[PDB]
């Protein structure tokens, strides 16, 4: 489709930032929510559930954790929180607060301890969800942030937008339709505006071992402003959670006991 | 340790409408884990700033005509122009982006091998205003010629001069591929007024015999 | 979309070079912004680069003396180079994102400011006519200025066809000289004014000279 083709062309012409702004602008012509509701999707033995927040990339969703759920079999059951609006018909959230509310609702209405997990921008959604859960009285035992680049610490990702955008078209596992592409615009604006709050929750940073592009020093790595443990897995920003899902599972096991 | 980029050839004359290729070889690999090569090509046309032609080894910047294309990976790379045109005269640099500092090749100059054109010659006496200064500049102009090789000789009262002239040569024009040249004979006023006939003699490939322009006083 | 560059072109040794680049047309926040230099007759040396947050990458050969600053408020970034010597004489360019991906729509480099290091003070040029004799050539002789560069146009830019402005020559005196010539129809030498306009920013001087028979 036209949006998908424009996204591709945005990547090769160095104009992703302004195309993301166009997608955000379009997304303001879909309907939004701020009594809407959603449901987790079950993906096994274990005492503490690993709950996964879908990413916010155009190809994102529950399916992107299939390989880590499999690698976590025998360690923890795995449930997945979808990001509302990536499926046709779903409204978009008016804010980070609006999506954490309905997501927090669905976790509390179906749990029994748990940790919350997310990849890339998914990590930021996961930490917002855990923030909202700790505020409501049902706090997870911790958060696992997989290649998180919080706002203000994304110089590497911005300098690699062409590499990442072409890599997303290689690994297009669900096809980026219009509903997905505008949702990408709308969530990208929300997470850009959002700022994590200190919570005191135990935090595990799972960083990639390999950069997605050239860089002069180590400062390309994920970062987190509050106290946390850090572990590295083989792979780049994309492969760390797919072809190397087992390396992450083992670190999650160790961190859980 | 910094990447060293070696360009070859350092000087490349091509008849127009022929193709041409420039090679560059880095001392470390410009290939990155992710598969891309971070090698740029820039063209500095006469009198202008470098401008990007080829980025990421093989991609053409906006506005770059399709006769330009690059190729290579890892340690060697080449730039190729298929149908070289007059507008393409200038100096081509490659630059590597995989490492810091960024480093450039020495640059290779591309000259358009056009047909032979003899120079038009003009001689200019110093102005009376300049003579009030104690100095005379006598100027000999060779206009729109090819090839660049040209000998300009000053002769004052038929004494050949030496060591008191300096030349300046334009760069190859971007429309008609010629050069132009000025030679300046600098004398004190006293020495200027001590002689009568001032001549410059021009020997060029396009002149069957040397050409002399001259004036008196 | 466009870069403008300004700063002082002559400075005494041991002093501090200072240059500024202004970016017009947005897109300031997505790229690192570079400074490059090119000594006379030689190639290109990458100096360093800065992004909007002020993060900085430097060339190790210059890191001790180089400072690059950014003012996001004006979309301007600046270069300072301290304890300067004759090996710092060069043309200095500003540019976007050298060597990164994303450069299909890269802006042209700044037009480059020539910086000369010397203890000799500035001198504006003397301009003498190269009178047409008896298709005709005429010109202007721009004599004894320091430092480079002078620019020349004819009839305020309205005359470009046939114009040849030669590279300046450095003379034994330490001063520069160049000539600008143009060929015109020999029939026009009565019916057309020819004025050469010489600009020498380093001495804050502009000269217009009418050339006639
Ligand atoms: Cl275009």
């Amino acid at each position: 489709s036209a949006l998908r083709d424009g996204y591709r062309q945005a990547g090769v012409s160095g104009r992703v930032r302004s195309y993301l702004d166009l997608l955000a602008g379009l997304s303001d012509f879909r309907e939004h929510f701020d009594g809407f509701s959603l449901d987790l999707v079950d993906m096994g033995p274990g005492e503490v559930t690993v709950i996964c927040c879908a990413g916010t990339a155009a190809i994102s969703g529950p399916h992107e954790f299939t390989r880590l759920a499999g690698a976590l079999r025998g360690i923890a059951p795995v449930r997945a929180v979808p990001q509302p609006g990536y499926e046709e018909g779903e409204p978009l959230p008016s804010s980070m607060a609006a999506v954490a509310a309905v997501q927090a609702d669905a976790v509390i209405r179906t749990q029994k301890p748990f940790v919350v997990a997310g990849h890339s921008a998914g990590a930021l959604m996961a930490y917002a969800l855990a923030t909202e859960l700790l505020d409501r009285g049902h706090p997870p035992r911790g958060v696992v942030l997989i290649d998180v680049y919080p706002p203000g610490h994304q110089d590497a990702m911005n300098a690699w937008l062409e590499e990442l955008t072409a890599t997303l078209f290689d690994r297009e596992t669900v096809r980026m339709d219009d509903t997905r592409l505008t949702a990408l615009g709308a969530y990208d604006r929300l997470t850009g505006q959002w700022r994590p709050r200190e919570t005191g929750l135990p935090t595990l940073l799972v960083s990639a071992g390999e950069p997605m592009g050239p860089w002069p020093d180590d400062s390309w790595k994920p970062t987190w402003p509050f106290e946390h443990d850090t572990v590295a897995v083989p792979g780049d920003h994309f492969t760390m959670v797919q072809e190397h899902a087992d390396a992450i599972a083992r670190h999650i096991d160790a961190w859980l006991g | 340790l910094d990447v060293v980029m070696t360009q070859s050839p350092l000087s490349l004359p091509v008849t127009p409408g022929e193709p041409a290729s420039i090679s560059c070889r880095s001392s470390q690999s410009l290939l990155h884990s992710n598969g891309y090569n971070y090698l740029d090509w820039y063209l500095q046309k006469p009198g202008q700033s470098p401008q990007l032609l080829i980025y990421l080894g093989s991609n053409r910047a906006s506005g770059v005509p399709d006769r330009f294309s690059g190729s290579g990976s890892g340690t060697d790379f080449t730039l190729k122009i298929s149908r070289v045109e007059a507008e393409d005269v200038g100096v081509y640099y490659c630059m590597q982006g995989t490492h810091w500092p960024r480093t450039f090749g020495q640059g290779t100059k591309v000259e358009i091998k056009r047909t032979v054109a003899a120079p038009s010659v003009f001689i200019f006496p110093p102005s009376d205003e300049q003579l009030k200064s104690g100095t005379a500049s006598v100027v000999c102009l060779l206009n729109n010629f090819y090839p660049r090789e040209a000998k300009v000789q000053w002769k004052v009262d038929n004494a050949l001069q030496s060591g008191n002239s300096q030349e300046s040569v334009t760069e190859q024009d971007s429309k008609d591929s010629t050069y132009s040249l000025s030679s300046t004979l600098t004398l004190s006023k006293a020495d200027y007024e001590k002689h009568k006939v001032y001549a410059c003699e021009v020997t060029h490939q396009g002149l069957s015999s040397p050409v002399t322009k001259s004036f008196n006083r | 979309v466009q870069l403008q560059q300004w700063g002082a072109g002559l400075l005494k040794p041991s002093e501090t070079l200072s240059l500024t680049c202004a970016v017009y047309g947005g897109s300031f926040s997505g790229y690192y912004w570079s400074w490059i230099r090119q000594p006379p007759g030689k190639g290109l040396e990458w100096i360093g680069e800065i992004n909007h947050s002020g993060s900085t990458n430097y060339n190790p050969s210059l890191k001790s003396r180089v400072t690059i600053s950014v003012d996001t408020s004006k979309n301007q970034f600046s270069l300072k180079l301290s304890s300067v010597t004759a090996a710092d004489t060069a043309v200095y360019y500003c540019a976007r994102g050298l060597g990164y991906s994303g450069s299909y729509y890269a802006p042209n480099w700044g037009q480059g400011t020539l910086v000369t290091v010397s203890s000799a003070s500035t001198k504006g040029p003397s301009v003498f006519p190269l009178a047409p004799s008896s298709t005709a050539a005429l010109g202007c002789l721009v004599k004894d200025y320091f430092p480079e560069p002078v620019t020349v146009s004819w009839n305020s830019g309205a005359l470009t066809s046939g114009v040849h402005t030669f590279p300046a020559v450095l003379q034994s005196s330490g001063l520069y000289s160049l000539s600008s010539v143009v060929t015109v129809p020999s029939s026009s030498l009565g019916t057309q004014t020819y004025i050469c306009n010489v600009n020498h920013k380093p001495s804050n001087t502009k000269v217009d000279k009418k050339v006639e028979p």
